[PDB]
């Protein structure tokens, strides 16, 4: 029984974290084979954040412009290129801690762990969620870009996200790992706004789902309502609207706790207008939404405690 | 405004 | 900026997880150099599990009794004894993967990372408080017994829990490494039950002290108060008394952000009496307290959003 | 009751 925020373990991708310097500026960069992957502000001082041209600073640069420390030992570089937003320096050695990977560009509403980093150096992990503005509410100071973020399936590493900026409200933009930015934002220092977010209809469901697996039903009801009913309370509410193809994800856990998906919709549109009356599911006194439907499968039992 | 971290 | 549940990066752990049977009982086990630690009651059946005397269980076992798998690779036992709840079974070979580290038992209050592992894999990472009863709301389910908990400086893995059991109200039970349980649990299936628990003031007030930290000071008041006048109000609302002790402890956050420790708590006491009118601190419509001072100093910027 | 995971 139990449910926490839980991260994927972090050993495969800490094998990987260097440290890239250039000039002035050190963030983190990661080391796959005998590539090493950072964000190209890099490349930037104060004065040039604002109003950066990447193509014209960067043919100002030469191999040994990069200097990058895997642990205490330099490794050197011969070979740059750019690629979007991102960095790709080609290194003397082939990293031995490279795992089986992949680079996935994950969809709003998707989790994905992530591991804080300065100076090369691994600090921390935390569990968060790509929102619908395509920003993520994590933690990061001064020194923190390049950390990335990424799921781990079998024994793969399915890397995600790269960290390269904060915004004014307090919460973080970034990339993927073809360089390519979530959301509308750009690669230097203007007026940039998170645009207004929504809660994720999909994963407050999920949650609902994980309560009554690990045995609890206070929340259930009598109620039944249609996908368009259910909408026109989650307009109101700023939840997301809820799509078919949503309803057909929450089948296997619909399934499994003999709850329909619409029937908890009905359980979800009263939790909305009556509120939570003082009461706590799975500890909480507000409505989740960072888990998803996988991370319920994966962290709760397979049976549920009737 | 921003701040590239 | 931010403020999230954070673990350590779980590397290190990772490389001494193995896997130990006996009979027909999987459990995890602890692979540091040539000793694997795990939990005694490995040597149980159902039946043996109400009731069991461990010495005369243990007696009943060889060497060959054990089996222990570190990934693909079955490791010998050559040596066994009892400390108190836990196994020491000698092997065959010294883990390479030994990180150097110390056995701590922790103090009530006080935070770690978990690792829950199965079938001696490792599958997540949460942070998570030794509650004052001595339990922790963890996530476990069957087959995470001898799943661990750590903390890291420097360099250094501090091993404060392994996992033994769940109690009727679904948090957690163990022991530190060496073998103690923490709390007045015993190792069998009785009517056992979690004594009330207490909210940990220490941790509220730090956690206080990081809002204004990354720039928040709504919830701050003009009045102040002693140390007495603040306890009645604590044990109405079953919080801990707050003590000397605590105060020092909340000195160098008190000096970065220029707020007495004894004017937070009139900030407090009055979040206590009024409640939080419908605001947020800290992204939170509650009052959190499993941070330390200390993971409040890790994780925030060293300088305050003035 | 309780159960030894």
């Amino acid at each position: 029984s139990g449910f926490r925020k839980m991260a994927f373990p972090s050993g495969k991708v800490e094998g990987c974290m260097v440290q890239v310097t250039c000039g002035t500026t050190t963030l983190n960069g990661l080391w796959l084979d005998d590539t090493v992957y950072c964000p190209r502000h890099v490349i930037c001082t104060a004065e040039d954040m604002l109003n950066p041209n990447y193509e014209d600073l960067l043919i100002r640069k030469s191999n040994h412009s990069f200097l990058v420390q895997a642990g205490n030992v330099q490794l050197r570089v011969i070979g740059h290129s750019m690629q979007n937003c991102l960095l790709r320096l080609k290194v003397d050695t082939s990293n031995p801690k490279t795992p089986k990977y992949k680079f996935v560009r994950i969809q709003p509403g998707q989790t994905f762990s992530v591991l804080a980093c300065y100076n090369g150096s691994p600090s921390g992990v935390y569990q968060c969620a790509m929102r619908p503005n395509h920003t993520i509410k994590g933690s990061f100071l001064n020194g923190s870009c390049g950390s990335v973020g990424f799921n781990i399936d079998y024994d793969c590493v399915s890397f995600c996200y790269m960290h390269h900026m904060e915004l004014p409200t307090g919460v973080h933009a970034g990339t993927d790992l073809e360089g390519k930015f979530y959301g509308p934002f750009v690669d230097r220092q203007t007026a940039q706004a998170a645009g207004t977010d929504t809660t994720i209809t999909l994963n407050v469901l999920a949650w609902l789902y994980a309560a009554v697996i690990n045995g609890d039903r206070w929340f259930l009801n009598r109620f039944t309502t249609t996908l368009n009913d259910f909408n026109l309370v989650a307009m109101k509410y700023n939840y997301e609207p809820l799509t078919q193809d949503h309803v057909d994800i929450l089948g296997p856990l619909s399934a499994q706790t003999g709850i329909a998906v619409l029937d908890m919709c009905a359980a979800l549109k009263e939790l909305l207008q009556n509120g939570m009356n003082g009461r706590t599911i799975l500890g909480s006194t507000i409505l989740e939404d960072e888990f998803t439907p996988f991370d319920v499968v994966r962290q709760c039992s397979g049976v549920t405690f009737q | 405004d921003s701040f590239d971290q």
